[PDB]
DNA sequence: ATCAATATCCACCTGCAGATACTACCAAAAGTGTATTTGGAAACTGCTCCATCAAAAGGCATGTTCAGCTGGATTCCAGCTGAACATGCCTTTTGATGGAGCAGTTTCCAAATACACTTTTGGTAGTATCTGCAGGTGGATATTGAT
DNA sequence: ATCAATATCCACCTGCAGATACTACCAAAAGTGTATTTGGAAACTGCTCCATCAAAAGGCATGTTCAGCTGGAATCCAGCTGAACATGCCTTTTGATGGAGCAGTTTCCAAATACACTTTTGGTAGTATCTGCAGGTGGATATTGAT
């Protein structure tokens, strides 16, 4: 039989890897895409500066990333392991995000 | 010895009461609320306004620093009516002498 | 015969005041002239604003007088107060009527 | 292909995200709802920029625009200036 | 025969009357004394304006009133009616006062 | 020339119905029997935090009382913003 | 052309002073720059409001002291508090 | 001439402070002490961070301070991380932690 | 228990991007000295309001009994999500290249500050008198729960 | 559904605390006018660095299969927690008194601002040398999962 590890295994190994890390785990340039689009809806023929777009996606990973572990502890509150939209509604609602 | 005369915004909150609402009163607790709202977005604004002014290097608050302090902390609809508000009355101020 | 600064710009809250408070907060080195009446016209709006939806709620609890609980009621009940005011507390205020579903007997 | 943008965060992305969130397992809606809380929040920090750029009269945004923003909204970045 | 009313009919009742009204709900004096005593551990022969003791009851009941609002949602969202300890901590956990 | 009579366990005058009540406004129906010294505990940490930065500006502004506008100002930086005592 | 100042010069004093064969990237040196400009503002902010609160037109020493109380954690204050009471002494007597 | 700095015993520069506070627009006013405590306060919170990380980046077999090395000591200590815990440090990443009930067997 | 398949670690090596050490140049900034102004500490004290008192009383806390129904444990299983592999698509690199526009410099005037003098006003302060509604009662309607 | 116990509703009323009303007073505020200063807008422009372009290179995202195991549904039951009751204590309320200490007013000097002048420094720009460590190698060995 061709090895196979356990569901589960391979996931954990994966946050060892990146709890390890700082890299930026979105890609750049989708995520410079993603940003000139919404700032159009604020003006028009804007520029970035380079760092500006850097400065933008360190906040928005560092912002997610966070995002994740509160809502990790929602799910395991509810005695899961698995993280649901639920959760993460919980968790920004508790942290005054919204409602 | 007379006490310090101390300042508050009751006259007026009661005056826009009376536009507002002709036959509505305004109890003293509930005037201490409205008292302490205006003060709060009083130097919130301000302090927007500083912090701008101070990012562009100008030593002169304006009115431009106060309406995009305004854009800046109120929400929506309320940004939009206080904005027109505001250059309205900056307009008639100008408007004479 | 003297016009007020706030007459002059066709408001009630005081353009004189509000100069003068924003002189004295050390906020910048001067002051515009333009500054004071927008500020005013800005919490004179607001403060229109509050009254108005804490004037229907006295109304609506067959009350011609506003009370704290009255500004609470009106603050968050309007989805921008509520932002606005979010990290408030209005003291003697109470909070909205609000039991969450799954408590009700079926 | 056609393709939205948001749609650009893909879902390998947000998963290696949880991992750093310590996230072992993850449902098949969050890929959806992470994208849209994603846009609010790059919305709302995106607005506060642009709009100390409209005041600096400049067509380009700034990494200080940017961090100014953050500092509003509560999420202070260290690194970029200021 | 004795009429009782089943097991959550007046805690309902008890949440429209005190939802419906404003009024502080620890006893006056009581608060008060708790007030000094922590007061005097930081600081001693302090006096209090009457009104600085109160603003700081209207403070901690609606702290407590809005804590048990995000603790009833984390009971809730396991699945419970009925709060507990490990809601408060995960509530408080997430709105950053423990983290 | 005389003293107050020494304050202790005070916290305990924060009783289980008035945890109770409190609950009841924050919509809540059913309560387990640890909640009320874990209440007690949580609510000595806030009102500790917030004196204890009262006090601070008593004592900067040199007095021996703790006024409203203390209180007010500490809850402000605390991130708990008063309205209806204040300045 | 104009110039841009900064604290990287005197970060890299102190840090030769604790760490004397450590170096810094220049990456985490502008994050030691926020850093220092984040608690000046943070500081000085709280000193104004005290200053005013009680009615003074002077920010002093008394201030930047109760300020540092209010915004550090306990035993952080503590020794900044003393490096600062020091600081001010030798700068009376010298 | 000598420097108010060396005058205090501090590397941190102590005209620049004053400067910095009066056109800061904080008060009308600004005393002597006043520079004086602050540069004070800021060289000392500045040696203990470089200090902590000094010490995670030898942890780490390394003589360079990166990024990594000042979240690592920030986030280590029960102090500095109250004090910074509303701030994010660019390239820091976060703690390596794993809950508990999420570990195999 | 054995045993094979991968992941993971350690030791060493090398190219280079980023750190460093140097010399020179200069505008700004920090130190020095002097003259002037003034904020706020001291002293004195008027007077608000805080601490403490007593005393009566009923609203409410405490403690117990009782059993309804909630939480927690257990089992079970459909199906969702992780792992792995096969494609192939587009992100990444980097290097050059206009040129947009940030930013530096010069000019200069509308508007700000400083100041002296005149007038208006909002804040007590002292009484004097309405009035909205809290809280009481009583009796009609509604809700809950047993049967 | 019927019914009985109990909460809830609402109209009515009365006491009164708190809101409204007036005059008198006045210190500070606000407004006017003149003179003097200057922030920053405007126009022009050099140089930074941003957008775009090509163009492989391949790393990484996407689609599919299979099944391990997790989530959720169902079932049971011990016992926790809610409801109701009896008891009586301690909070609440009302009013008074002394005096602590907050706060208002005035005198006054140490310290801060304001200039003018001199000197030092930190940011700079080239220019050249150096080095910590990322990234690649191999081989040891730890981990995982099949028996
Ligand atoms: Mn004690
Ligand atoms: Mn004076
Ligand atoms: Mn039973
Ligand atoms: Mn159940
Ligand atoms: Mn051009
Ligand atoms: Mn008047
Ligand atoms: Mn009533
Ligand atoms: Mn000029
Ligand atoms: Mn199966
Ligand atoms: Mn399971
Ligand atoms: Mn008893
Ligand atoms: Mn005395
Ligand atoms: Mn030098
Ligand atoms: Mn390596």
């Amino acid at each position: 039989k061709p090895h196979r590890y356990r569901p589960g295994t391979v996931a954990l190994r994966e946050i060892r890897r990146y709890q390890k890390s700082t890299e930026l785990l979105i890609r750049k340039l989708p995520f410079q895409r993603l940003v000139r689009e919404i700032a159009q809806d604020f003006k028009t023929d804007l520029r970035f500066q380079s760092s500006a777009v850097m400065a933008l996606q360190e906040a928005c990973e560092a912002y997610l990333v966070g995002l994740f572990e509160d809502t990790n502890l929602c799910a395991i509150h509810a005695k899961r392991v698995t993280i649901m939209p639920k959760d993460i509604q919980l968790a920004r609602r508790i942290r005054g995000e919204r409602a | 010895r007379k006490r310090s005369r101390k300042e508050s915004y009751s006259i007026y909150v009661y005056k826009v009461l009376k536009q507002v609402h002709p036959d509505t009163g305004i109890s003293s607790k509930a005037m201490g609320i409205m008292n302490s709202f205006v003060n709060d977005i009083f130097e919130r604004i301000a302090g927007e306004a500083s912090r701008l002014a101070h990012y562009n290097k100008r030593s002169t608050i304006t009115s431009r620093e106060i309406q995009t302090a305004v854009r800046l902390l109120l929400p929506g609809e309320l940004a939009k009516h206080a904005v027109s508000e505001g250059t309205k009355a900056v307009t008639k101020y100008t408007s004479a002498k | 015969k003297a016009k007020t600064r706030s007459s002059r710009a066709g408001l009630q809250f005081p353009v004189g005041r509000v100069h003068r408070l924003l002189r004295k907060g050390n906020y910048s080195e001067r002051v515009g002239a333009g500054a004071p009446v927008y500020l005013a016209a800005v919490l004179e709006y607001l403060t229109a604003e509050i009254l108005e939806l804490a004037g229907n709620a006295a109304r609506d609890n067959k009350k011609t007088r506003i009370i704290p609980r009255h500004l609470q009621l009106a603050i968050r009940n309007d989805e921008e107060l509520n932002k606005l005011l979010g990290r408030v507390t209005i003291a003697q205020g109470g909070v909205l009527p609000n039991i969450q579903a799954v408590l009700l007997p079926k | 292909v056609l393709r939205d943008n948001i749609q650009g965060i893909t879902k390998p992305a947000i998963r290696r995200l949880a991992r750093r969130g310590g996230v072992k397992r993850i449902s098949g809606l969050i890929y959806e709802e992470t994208r849209g809380v994603l846009k609010v929040f790059l919305e709302n920090v995106i607005r506060d920029a642009v709009t100390y750029t409209e005041h600096a009269k400049r067509k380009t945004v700034t990494a200080m625009d940017v961090v100014y923003a953050l500092k509003r909204q509560g999420r202070t970045l260290y690194g970029f200036g200021g």
